[PDB]
């Protein structure tokens, strides 16, 4: 269940990084538009390699 | 398969239709592991 | 069939995990602006299905479940 | 002292002077700080130098590459815009490796581009190459076809010896003496 | 002291001086602080110096690698763009290991690029390598093509001995004496 | 004292000095604080020292590794980037373990990399290795090729004895005497 | 009075001196505060010392472990990275346990890494080991290879005696006399 733990904690790690980065920034949207689709598409690219294999 | 050799030519009009709108990276993939049963899960 | 429903719920949970993050990255920016009454389901649903077509998962799941049994 | 070009580049003015000096007319390169160089010619030579500007299409345009139509800073990159930026750097690295051979002064390579095989189910096709070269004179330029063909034949997955086209030539006669001032 | 090139850098001016000194003209490298370097030649040697600039295409462009077209700071990294940096660091490392042989001064290694072999239903093709080299004078350069063909073979998955192409050569005659000033 | 290079690193200057002193020309190394180092030669040795700079491609580039293209501080790392970062540290550790043998002065080790490992349903292929070495002279370097093959065979899962190629050689003649200042 | 290296570490500067004193030239370990050490050599011993710097590839690079590419300071870690971090600590613990045998001065152990066969239905392959050692002279080093293989055999899951390879050697001759200053 280690691949269930690693995939279950990379989601909470990305919520802290991605949703919490313009919290500390705003405390400009075109530079933050291209960053989020790179990480979500790569995390979905990784979770199928951990799923179907 | 004698009078079953009549229908394989009858489905040719549906078979030229199932190649134009399906990709040929999925057409041969359900074959090497064009057939009439090997193109419906890809179309 | 018991080990097949267990494996189907494990693969089915794997798919579930990325979207959950997709949801709170919409409600975070909507709470960052003054749109606290606006519901996020009209903005989260557009970026839920472009992550699925750029990854084109209809071919990725269909090739992977065949490759778990068959061979080329 | 009549100027004919100004605002030129450093590598552009050296291409204008080396063309005019080949045809017995002398030019002056004058720097202007921020507004580039400028080339002036004498009054009896102004009629000839305008004719060689028109004939040789001077000043030269900057040389184009295929990787400039698809810039890497774009947010959305197609598979076509990634395969074209791959081949547009293999094409430059091959012509940079052709110049380190024994006798080559300049070279130019052309890779055939394949784009519409990836999006549809059509299979790719064989890749074709083409080359140009300028050799130092006094060299047997007929025996050097097989060395360039052998070097190019094993830099791709499937090429044939009749799919590679090499057209090469020796350099011109050297221009070593000065043009000379027009007396009156 | 007519200037012909300026604003170059350290590695380009050491190439333009090394080219012009081979053809019996001497140059002068003048530093200019933040504005780079400058190269001046004499007035009798100016006409020939522009001709060898145009012939040898000087100043040289910086050398290109495939890994520069796909930078690491591009945070969206396709699987198409991860094998291009894995190939481009292998062909940058095999030519750094070829220069540590017995007699090799320079080398260059090219690998065939296949990037779409993971997304189609076809098996990947074989790997094709190609290499150039430059040896010292006095070496038996005919028997040293089997050491490069043996070292290059089992450094990949499965290549044959007819998929490797090695075109090597000896260095030129050395230039040691001074060009000499134009006496007038 | 003409200036050849400036702004070098520390270990970039010890290679240029060690190359120039092999060819009977003497260079001076001058530190300039934060701006790096500099190398100056005499006046009659200038036109012979730029030739060996162009020939030996000095200054040296930094040696490249496969683990530099895939940095560890990325937010998400693919299974391709984790195996490329594994194999680059394995060939970096086997190279440092080969230098501690009896006679080896320097060594280099290459491993075949898997690129399409998980994207196919196919199992991975066998592993190939290659090695280079430089030995102290006076050693029988034909019998010492059977110890590196025995050391490298069972350092992996399953490699054969014909998938390993060792190409090694003795070192050059020692340079121990001073070049000599040019009297004029 | 002439400097070779500066800004060194402690273990770096303690190894350049141990290499130079083997070849009849002496150096000085001059401290500089928080800027690290520096090594100076005499003027007749400068030409030979640059040759042995280039030959022995000095200063020594820091030794690389596999646990450095997958750091433990990260927050979330893959099962591939936890397996590669485990095998790289058994690889160092067996090395530190080999130095406590009767006669061993230094040793190095390599483990066959397998990370991609643990996920699929194929079973993991048998694990391979390989070790080097340096013994004090006067020891019968033909009989001492049987207890290194005996200690290494059943310290893992399932190995054979054919998957372990031990390549060991006696230490060199002692260096005890002072080099000597260049008299003039």
């Amino acid at each position: 269940m280690d691949d269930l733990v690693f995939a279950g904690n990379k989601a909470l790690y990305l919520v802290l990084i991605l949703s919490g980065w313009p919290t500390i920034v705003a405390t400009c949207l075109f530079l933050l538009s291209g960053w989020y689709g790179e990480v979500l598409l790569s995390y979905g690219r990784q979770v199928i390699f951990l799923a179907l294999a | 398969s004698s009078l079953s050799k009549h229908v394989d030519e009858g489905l040719d009009g549906y078979r030229d239709y199932l190649i134009k709108y399906s990709d040929r990276e999925l057409v041969q993939f359900f074959e090497n592991a064009p057939s009439i049963f090997a193109l419906l899960p890809a179309y | 069939a018991l080990s097949e429903i267990k494996s189907a719920f494990k693969i089915g949970f794997y798919l579930y995990l990325p979207f959950v993050v997709v949801d709170l990255v919409v409600s975070s920016v909507l709470l960052a602006l003054g749109m606290m009454m606006m519901s996020p389901v009209t903005i989260s649903t557009p970026i839920k299905l472009v992550l699925f077509v750029a990854l084109d998962g209809w071919t990725l799941l269909s090739k992977g479940l065949i490759l778990q049994y068959m061979d080329i | 002292d009549k100027d004919l070009l100004k605002g030129l580049d450093q590598e552009q003015a050296n291409e204008v002077i080396a063309v005019l000096q080949m045809h017995n007319i002398e030019a002056n390169k004058i720097d202007s700080g921020k507004l580039g160089y400028s080339i002036t010619v004498a009054e009896p030579d102004f009629t000839a130098a305008v004719y060689w500007i028109k004939t040789y299409q001077l000043p030269p345009r900057p040389r184009v590459e295929i990787a400039q139509m698809f810039p890497a800073d774009s947010l959305v990159s197609s598979p076509r815009a990634e395969k074209a930026r791959l081949y547009s750097a293999i094409e430059q690295r091959l012509e940079q490796s052709l110049q380190t051979m024994e006798g080559v002064l300049s070279a130019r390579v052309h890779i055939s581009y394949d784009i519409d095989a990836g999006e549809n189910g059509r299979p790719p096709k064989p890749v074709h190459l083409s080359a140009l070269a300028v050799y130092e004179r006094g060299s047997p330029l007929a025996h050097q076809i097989s060395d360039i063909k052998r070097f190019l034949k094993n830099s791709f997955a499937d090429v044939d010896y009749d799919n590679i086209s090499v057209v090469l030539s020796e350099r011109s006669d050297a221009q070593l003496q000065a043009p000379g001032t027009p007396v009156k």
